[PDB]
């Protein structure tokens, strides 16, 4: 029932899939080796849309593993909860696609894309009720950008009806970690503008950020930068699969969020967000969990949303908690940041509210807004893009791959109406 | 003999529904099982043995509420065929609970109702609760009216409906299912008993002294008025008063049938202690603009129509008198073409207190439920955020991709515009 | 006195007797070895000690069903030479179960049949339950049955067919075996009671909450059927009702002979708990197009003739009552030459619930036997398989080279356009 | 009761048989020695279809292995199971007939068939109810081929009325393991058309692909494609021997899948293959099973039935389960695939339950398909066989052997006789 299919692309894809599914066999009480070992019966009531029961009473992830190159599918399958994956899940290919657009969405994405494609439809025809999909994947990347959007675009045209939504690592503003950065970020926008329902951008110095100024962590890794990802895809779906006050799906939320259908970038968050020494000094309370998730040092994009204005924003809260409480936050906050919120839309939160908060927690909260200020992204990739492509750098490898400049001409335009559109709401 | 059928939509629903047959159970001395260790036939029916199962359905898009229901307390109570769910909810969705997801439990619905009516013997109406700002509250909703009152056109509909907040929300697209709704069920209702969460918020803070009232007391608030309203299908007292009379007293014009509901003796252990509640001071309570469960200010509009249902000792001097005082307030105005402006019920049963609420055991209670003209401006701010909404365009992509059209949502809102026109005509005085 | 001799021919009717004597035996507090720890007389005979050995024989072209109940729980119940079994089944071939294999057995199995019948003093007649899809549930059947109107071409011959379903189907030839069958028995036959897996299927699976029922459900459901169709001659009533009376009540035409069966509290343990069944609701039930035990939608045609039999707790008013609200009823439409369409039983006995099964234990119930002209719709399905088939000419092969010839399939198709034809001519109204 | 005489000719024939002879003493509680070691009585309740009693409660399997060289008669009796079969039993020559479908079939199969005739009537005469033969051969071999080919002809000129059903290994489409394989199957097939009443084709590819994808086995040697075998003649003679809900010998699978005289060649399959990893993970299910064994990836032959229609299909489940749930599966099967099934026949499944399952499992099933895309396996054989008789390649040998080419020419028209059928229907 409401099933998900979840595919990890690329090594952030799988990196970040990972741990997602540590994160959400903790919350479901699934040993490591595919056992229940949990306490609660709802952790059993709702197994069925991320899990699939196996004969021995194992539950096995609904996950495809997909990448280019075969370093991370061993480092997955070696790590703890590697054993939990269906070994004919993890689809990998030898040549790693460098990091390079076009050949991990023309060259060799083509063979992948197959394998992984039939390995979808077994997935998705073993389901009883299907939601929708979620992909993992780094838009700056090279297999993760262009084979999640070959993905995309592949499963869309084949269930157009299911909700698609991906939680992409979108390119950081001061430092990049890869030269090619803005052509596959731009390619890869300019794919998932069409053929995608929820992007929830995530910035990895924005993590960096959290993890340093709000977590206090003195050598923040990719462990910890995973793990908040993964909160943040868990409170979505928990939302979807436990009981609560104010239940609200993937479709409830992208209806709520998303007025125009290219207006579907979202930049995340989570409100429980305390280091380990101020967690004895701070009251957990609605009012508390409100002005974090709202405070803009939180949200998991580089995007101020202070220099544009939420067209929509969601609040799932989980745990015990008064609906008068969150519904008085969510009004005073609408009352003071009047100048913050979209005037021609009156009401601009959706509230959901779970019972079962996350594990070592009695409240928690995850944000996710439709701000225009998604437009400053698009604009840093738009600004980096026409640099290299108006001297025509590391251009070569995209055109010999196979791939046209007429091509890249239409992203870049597709981004800039993009980016249009959000300025002119 | 007199069986009235109530039907639960939605988690509001279900939830009010939770509240409202604990709450019966208690009256009726029925444990949480169905057994007993006339007045309890209304609302119960007898199978053989001591088992009472309620007279009702619970109907959801959404399994989770109805698994709750299917688990707890009164997990052997209702029938388990009563209680009808889906598998995807309509997600705040107008459309999905009307047209996409709807359609394809409204017969499983409409069966069960079916068998409901044809046990009992006579079938004075439904009672439906639901949210309007919800999926399967509004959509699912309107979709069930509009069958039953193809099926049953002639029965009496009465909807307890829980009226968006003029400052809270929890969704952001509630102007949109609220307009569609009230344009669906309008076609199609008899009258609608409304309440405001922010209002019950506001209730509870100030009169039973709660700082932090969760979703429950606000249901038992409100299933103390819908026994209230009940009690005289279920017992028996000096003026009785069945449905058609609330259908008959309550709605002047067919379409102007939104009447808000009250609840005089809202009041804690220790301040009812201090306190002499009495005839006067239960209906001054209720008459104050302070104590309306629906956040609308009655001083702003006209009372057209006033419906007192006392209970427990209660005698029929001190309420006419009660009434003189108020009709002989300036603050209270009614419309000139209603120079009698009050049905009067009196129950003999007092309220019953449940174990671990709230509410403090009372000697008399009043619930009353006016129809006034004050409910035109909650509407305007209603239709002035539909409009909003509307003329930016946001969020009317889900709805259209989902069995609608944007020629619904302009009729919907012209027909809201000729129900704001029909409350400022039926305001003015005639000369 | 009234003794009934009851005839199983292949797996299907091996297995529904089975349940069948299971069910007899609990009814009649008979051990499963034929000892008791009159009513059990028109079913079982005693041989001097309490040995009471079933009127029935066993006989299969396979020996495998035969031998599981050889040596099941009842393995001293039957007499040893009333279980007849061959060595090579038909495989689902009508000329091999009615050329070839079945030649070789039919003269035993008359042998056994006339020692059953000598040792019988008044021989109301027989009960065939088999199969209409199978090689010797078709060809063998359709011989004994033609064999008997030979010899005792005067006593009844009511048969229980499982008629194949509309969708599902465990083999591919079932419309030819179907079509020869109705054939050659329509010839020799007085009714035949219906049945569909299918229609059992959803049967079990909406009343009994069973989502993985197995054909031992469905043969204990059939034996329930045929239990409240003998219960008069096993048991004492207020109305009696004996072979030749179905026979004479349900067939207007010797053609049309083929009435539906159902039965109307197939219901859980805790749904029964809930529930008061009364006759009003049982034969509501019987009569709803979805509590049909054969898949054909009765809305679709009219009833010509039905046949409540009800037992236990049942007073004559009730039905009388019940039947006159089924005849007001519009959407249940009968032939307007056939103004008196009910004929009406009573038995005193209840059902006898089965340890181990899965209908709850009820105070009341009632089996309809309804022929009507919605099995034209399944006739003509029937008959457009049939006809696909045999324009390919597929399988048609097996049928010949076993002794039989196209010319038969030919006839046979044109027999079973007649009988279209008839169903069609008795629908029409008279003018 | 029932009896069933068994022969394996050639080299494939008898490892074959070997393997099958192994399971069936497992089903049927005998040691190698052929004591009865069992737990049931079902085990002896129908021992007579396959076994012989001896004097001292010893179970002599009713087969016959009949060879034109010793090295796999001295195989297969110096190995486990080999004091099993009767001694007198092993009918073998000196010369091998090489790989020449002539020499097996008219020089040395002359009096090699003379001495196993004799054996085979004894065995006939010894039997109660003959139900029918069985044949394991290969038809690319030499002795297999030809000698199976005449040992059915003198059979069925004998014992018209009997069911005579072989299980066959063809020839591979990619890679074959004799030169001469067309001219040797192309023989074989032409006297099988007209001399059989059930031809399993079995292809040595299709059962690679099914235990590298399926099984997941990274040695896979002709033991595991010799039990996969074995398990299908099992599961066919299972539904024949055990009790069950709905019997089918092999007489009503013949009629239930053969709608015209020549019409009887199938694609064999297996429902319940998993790989020891995924063993756990799977849920052992009626509609499991259906749907793996309706899958174009565990069909026994290198056919794609996507390619043609299915005239017929025989299901024969073996375990205890609702008949419901098959009957449910079979009608949501043929309508999902209602453009693959024939549209003249309608409910083209045949279903038959037992239930004993095979040792180790809960559930199994085996899947006999008459579809026309046998007509792809006759199309490679015709023009491979034209190919080299154009040019008159390798065609001395049979020349030699007292062969005529007019007997090539009749063998490739029966066979384009055989496609065009298939192609028709």
């Amino acid at each position: 029932m409401r099933e998900i299919v979840h595919i990890q692309a690329g090594q952030c894809g799988n990196q970040i899939g990972a741990k997602f599914w540590e994160v959400i066999s903790d919350e479901h009480g699934i040993d490591p080796s595919g056992n229940y070992v949990g306490d609660s019966d709802l952790q059993l009531e709702r197994i069925s849309v991320y899990y699939n029961e196996a004969s021995s009473h194992k539950y096995v992830p609904r996950a495809i593993l997909v990448d280019l190159e075969p370093g991370t599918m061993d480092s997955v399958r070696s790590g703890a909860f590697g054993h939990l994956f269906r070994p004919d899940n993890f689809i990998f290919g030898q040549s790693g696609a460098g990091n390079n657009w076009a050949k991990g969405h023309y060259t060799e994405g083509a063979e992948l894309v197959d394998s992984v494609l039939d390995v979808v439809r077994k997935e998705c025809e073993n389901c009883d009720c299907l939601q929708g999909f979620q992909l993992t994947h780094s838009l700056g990347g090279g297999t993760g950008s262009g084979m999640g959007t070959l993905l995309i675009s592949k499963v869309r045209e084949e269930y157009p009806d299911r909700i698609m939504n991906t939680f992409s690592v979108v390119p950081s503003p001061k430092v990049s970690d890869t030269v090619v950065e803005p052509y596959n970020a731009t390619l890869s926008i300019h794919q998932l503008v069409e053929n995608t329902d929820e992007t929830y951008c995530i910035d990895n110095e924005a993590l960096y950020d959290i993890c340093f100024r709000t977590l206090k962590l003195a050598t923040p890794t990719y462990g910890d930068l995973n793990h908040l990802v993964s909160a943040t895809m868990s409170g979505v779906t928990t939302s979807l699969r436990f009981p609560g006050q104010l239940n609200a799906d993937l479709r409830k939320l992208a209806v709520n969020m998303v007025p125009f259908p290219r207006l579907h970038f979202f930049m995340p968050g989570f409100a429980p967000l305390t280091a380990r020494g101020s967690q004895q000094y701070r009251a957990l309370t609605v009012p508390e969990l409100t002005q974090q998730m709202f405070d803009a040092k939180n949200m998991m994009a580089a995007c101020d949303p202070r220099h544009g204005r939420y067209l929509t924003v969601a609040t799932v809260f989980r745990g015990r908690m008064s609906m008068k409480e969150v519904d008085e936050q969510m009004l005073a906050i609408q009352s003071k940041n009047s100048s913050y919120f979209v005037e021609w839309i009156p009401n601009n939160v959706k509230v959901a509210v779970c019972d079962i908060p996350p594990r070592g927690l009695k409240m928690s909260s995850t944000f996710i807004g439709n701000s225009t200020a998604i437009q400053e992204l698009f604009k840093r990739i738009s600004e980096q893009f026409t640099a290299m492509f108006r001297r025509k750098a590391f251009l070569h490898w995209y055109t010999g791959e196979g791939m046209d400049e007429m091509e890249f001409t239409e992203a870049e335009s597709n981004m800039n109406d993009l980016v249009s559109e959000y300025q002119q709401y | 003999m007199r069986e009235c059928i109530s039907i639960h939509v939605g988690q509001a629903g279900v939830q009010i529904g939770n509240a409202c047959w604990e709450l019966y159970c208690l009256e009726h001395g029925i444990q949480p099982d169905g057994q007993m260790p006339d007045s309890f036939n209304t609302f119960f029916s007898e199978t053989g043995a001591g088992k009472h199962v309620p007279r009702a359905v619970f109907v959801d898009l959404e399994p989770t509420v109805i698994d709750e229901v299917r688990t707890g307390t009164y997990r052997q109570l209702f029938h388990p065929e009563q209680l009808i769910t889906g598998k995807e909810d309509a997600a705040n969705n107008y459309a999905r609970g009307h047209y996409t997801i709807g359609k394809e439990i409204i017969d499983l619905v409409l069966d069960r109702i079916r068998k409901l009516a044809d046990q009992c013997t006579g079938l004075q109406g439904f009672l439906v609760f639901h949210s309007f700002g919800g999926g399967t509250g509004s959509g699912f909703t309107s979709l069930l009216m509009e069958r039953l009152s193809v099926d049953y056109g002639k029965k009496s509909k009465l909807e307890f409906s829980i009226y968006p907040a003029p400052q809270v929300s929890t969704a952001v697209v509630e102007p949109y299912n609220s307009i569609l709704t009230t344009h669906t069920t309008l076609e199609h209702s008899d009258c609608a008993f409304m309440v405001d969460n922010e209002a019950i918020y506001d209730i509870c803070r100030r009169n039973l002294d709660i700082e932090r009232p969760t979703y429950t007391n606000l249901n038992r608030l409100i299933s103390q008025i819908v026994s209230s309203i009940t009690a005289s299908l279920r017992f028996d007292g000096a003026l009785n008063v069945d449905l058609t009379d609330f259908q008959t007293n309550l709605v002047p014009y067919p379409r102007i049938h939104f009447p808000l509901a009250t609840y005089a003796p809202v009041i804690s252990a220790e301040k009812a202690y201090h306190e002499q509640l009495s005839v006067a001071e239960i209906t001054n309570a209720c008459f104050e603009p302070a104590n309306q469960m629906v956040k609308c200010d009655p001083r702003h509009g006209k009372y057209m129509a006033c419906c007192l249902l006392y209970r427990g000792d209660v005698v029929p001097k001190d309420v006419n008198a009660a009434i003189a005082t108020i009709k002989t307030k300036r603050s209270i105005q009614f419309v000139d073409w209603c120079p009698t402006g009050f049905k009067v019920g009196i129950n003999y049963q007092p309220p019953t207190v449940v174990p671990g609420g709230d509410l403090a055991k009372v000697q008399r209670a009043v619930c009353m439920l006016s129809n006034t003209t004050a409910i035109a401006e909650a509407w305007a701010r209603l239709d002035h955020k539909f409009d909003l909404m509307y003329a930016k365009r946001a969020f009317v992509h889900w709805y259209v991709g989902e069995g609608m059209e944007e020629g619904e949502f302009s009729e919907a809102r012209e027909d809201m515009a000729a129900l704001e026109k029909d409350y400022e005509e039926v305001g003015v005085d005639s000369v």
